Formats: C-alpha cells, structure tokens, sequence
C-alpha cells in the first residue's frame, strides 16, 4: 500500500499569514494527489484535485504544488473560516490512501473570557446529583486555569472540562467546567465559586452564587 | 444541489451486523461511482471500497474485504454498505462519497454515520436548565447521562444560532456521556429560550424552556 505521511499533524498560523501543509508518499504517485478540508463539525470538502487544480467555489488563496513523492497545500493568506484538518489522498494505485491530517490552530490577538456560573436545577437535585457549571466564553488563547472553591476551600478531582473547537468567525474558544456532587454534599455548603486565570485578565475573575439565595 | 443523506447513528452489539444507507439526490445515479470511507475517533480517513452503479461491480480495500459489503438499489437511487461481525475497532464515523472525472477525486461527501459497538444499553438524555442566580447574559441546557453518542441540540427550533456553544460530550466515570449547550444574549427579557435535544439512538426528543 502507498503510505501518505503528514509529519506535522498540528500547525499554528496567524491571520493574513502564508500556511504550508506537506504530504510525502512512500513511492512516487505521478501527481495523482487530492486535498480535503474537514471542518470541526465533520463536513468534508474537496479543495484541490490532481496536485494543482482548484475545485469550483474554492478560494483562489488555496493552491496545490509538488510531484513524485512530495506535495504541499498553501493558503496564500489565512482567513478565520480556514480552521480545519487538511488531508492528502493518493489515487495512483488502490487501495486509495490518506495522509494522517494536519489540524490548523489560528493565532489571533488575546481576548479574555467572559465568565458565568449556573447552580444545579431542582429538577436535577430531586434525582440525587448536583452539576455546577462554569462557562468561559469567547477567549484566546486556549490556556485557562479554572479553580472551583466551595465555602472558600479549593476543590480537587470533582470537576471535568470541555472546550469547543476554534470559532470559524472570531477564532475564539469557549470552555465549560462542571463540578459534580451528591445532593447531600451539595447541601452541606453555601458559596460555590469558579475562579478564572487567563493571559487576557490582569487578575483572576471569580463568579459565585450562595446556595439557598437560588 | 447534489446531496447524500446517510442513515442516522447506530448502537450495535459485538458480533452483530449493521447496514448503512446513502440516499442520493440531484444527479444521474448510474453515471457516478460511489466510495465509502471510515474515520476512527481522533484518527485519519481509510478507504473501504467503491461500487459502479450501472452494473454493481465493486472494489474493496483488502483490509475491509471480510468486514464490508457494498450494494445499490438503482430505483431508490440509494447506495448501501453492510459491516458484519462487528468489534469495538469498527466504532467509527463512516462516509459515502461520489467520484468525479476532470482524474478521480471524491467531490461530494455524505455527513457521515456514527456507529458505536458496545454490549451496554441505550439510554436517553436527562435535560436540565442552566439559568443564573454584565453586558451579556448566558443560559443553557445540561444534557446528562446518555448512551451512546451523539445528541443534537438546537435553540428555539433552529431559529437561534448566534451566541450558541454546544460543548463536545465527555465520558463520565459512570460510562455515560454528558454535555452542555449555552447561548449568550446582550441584556433579553423580550424573547424565550428553549433547547431542543434529539437522541436518535433512543428516539428521545426533548424541549426544555429555560425560565430566564
């Protein structure tokens, strides 16, 4: 089988900058090389066929290059909607084979998160579990420290985090941190708080509620 | 517009089989070969095989020859692929694609089908509101304790898309999935906010209005 190697699987780049994604074949493939873009939602789109030919409706800032074993996809100048994983595909022989992918991280200017906290609903509590949610909205970069404090006691091991993909318009992330407790543990404490540390904040931001003020 | 709609998600017991559809609008079906691709979680694309519609002449990646069968109902304009005797390594998203000539390339892709192979049972999401107790406000829904992936979340039946963030599902110590969907609004009061959660694997459809 022809192996397609995309050695650089994670690539960062700035808005406006030139980006180069490279693909090498284990043996020559005589320019029978396509490029696909996979958006974060799983939608796949053909960009370039036969090394160099742009598909209909693909921006002129995408171009394909190379011959033999070595191929490149170049983005003349990077737009926010280019956040995606890029895959090469040889059709020189069967079975068709795919590069391992290159995921684009887009560098933009620092934006601090705006922070929100949500108490558990009575509808959840009646079933014995309390989920406390902290949201960090529309920040850059990805690096964020989220600490949970219950009546001012720092928490450990009782929270899970999840992060969106970079937004296609403003190249920001959003993150949720969920603190999970038993109803019985939820009810032993008054103040629930998440404290957020980020490059865009001159000092950490704390959002809190009092259980039984809501 | 050339379109390929694929069967919805699929829970499947080890040893069992499953068939997948790719219903095909907007072009002469018999005039275009159809390829199938697998993508494992956090992984690359693998070619499974192709099929000529005119005469049904197939073509398999040797890796899949004892796993996949492709077929075509030419009236229905619908391509199939059965994956047989399944294991946890067949857990993947599967895509159907049409080939075009200019020079083979896969020029239109289905949306994919998440197949999960497990001996664990279907379970519908519980849907809880996220409501607060300075320029924007946020609210959301907690979509808790469901199996398998995926859930779809929309707001006000597809009419609210702006400010919406649906987080990727996290697997909990319990072996069930959980996620939140949130929306922000500049301060709001005017409109109401309803999450619409669809878990196809359990025919669960749940609307939760968030009391602002």
């Amino acid at each position: 089988d022809i192996q397609m190697t995309q050695t650089t699987s994670s690539l960062s780049a700035s808005l406006g900058d030139r980006v180069t994604i490279t693909c090498s074949a284990s043996q020559g493939i005589n320019n029978y090389l396509n490029w696909y873009q996979q958006k974060p939602d799983g939608t796949v789109k053909l960009l370039i066929y036969y090394t160099s030919s742009l598909h209909s409706g693909v921006p002129s800032r995408f171009s394909g290059s190379g011959s033999g074993t070595d191929y490149s996809l170049t983005i003349s100048n990077l737009e926010p909607e280019d956040i995606a994983t890029y895959y090469c595909q040889q059709y020189s022989n069967l079975p068709y084979t795919f590069g391992g992918g290159t995921k684009l991280e887009i560098k933009r200017t620092v934006a601090a998160p705006s922070v929100f906290i949500f108490p558990p609903s009575d509808e959840q509590l009646k079933s014995g579990t309390a989920s406390v949610v902290c949201l960090l909205n529309n920040f850059y970069p990805r690096e964020a420290k989220v600490q949970w404090k219950v009546d001012n006691a720092l928490q450990s091991g009782n929270s899970q985090e999840s992060v969106t993909e970079q937004d296609s318009k403003d190249s920001t992330y959003s993150l949720s941190s969920t603190l999970t407790l038993s109803k019985a543990d939820y009810e032993k404490h008054k103040v629930y708080a998440c404290e957020v540390t980020h490059q865009g904040l001159s000092s950490p931001v704390t959002k809190s509620f009092n259980r039984g003020e809501c | 517009e050339v379109q390929l709609q694929q069967s919805g998600p699929d829970l499947v017991k080890p040893g069992a089989s499953v068939k997948i559809s790719c219903k095909t609008s907007g072009y002469t079906f018999t005039e275009y070969i159809m390829h199938w691709v697998k993508q494992s979680h956090g992984k690359s694309l693998e070619w499974i095989g192709g099929i000529i519609p005119n005469n049904g002449g197939t073509s398999y990646n040797q890796k899949f020859k004892d796993k996949a069968t492709m077929t075509v109902d030419k009236s229905s304009s619908t391509g199939y692929m059965e994956l047989r005797s399944l294991t946890s390594e067949d857990s993947a998203v599967y895509y159907c694609t049409r080939r075009e000539v200019y020079y083979y390339a896969l020029d239109y892709w289905g949306q994919g089908t998440l197949v999960t192979v497990s001996s664990a049972s279907t379970k519908g999401p519980s849907v809880f509101p996220l409501a607060p107790c300075e320029s924007t406000a946020a609210l959301g829904c907690l979509v808790k304790d469901y199996f398998p992936e995926p859930v779809t979340v929309s707001w006000n039946s597809g009419a609210l898309t702006s400010g919406v963030h649906t987080f990727p599902a996290v697997l909990q110590s319990s072996g069930l999935y959980s996620l939140s969907s949130v929306v922000t609004v500049p301060s709001f009061g005017t409109q109401t906010y309803t999450c619409n959660v669809d878990h196809k694997p359990s025919n669960t459809k749940v609307d939760k209005t968030v009391e602002r």
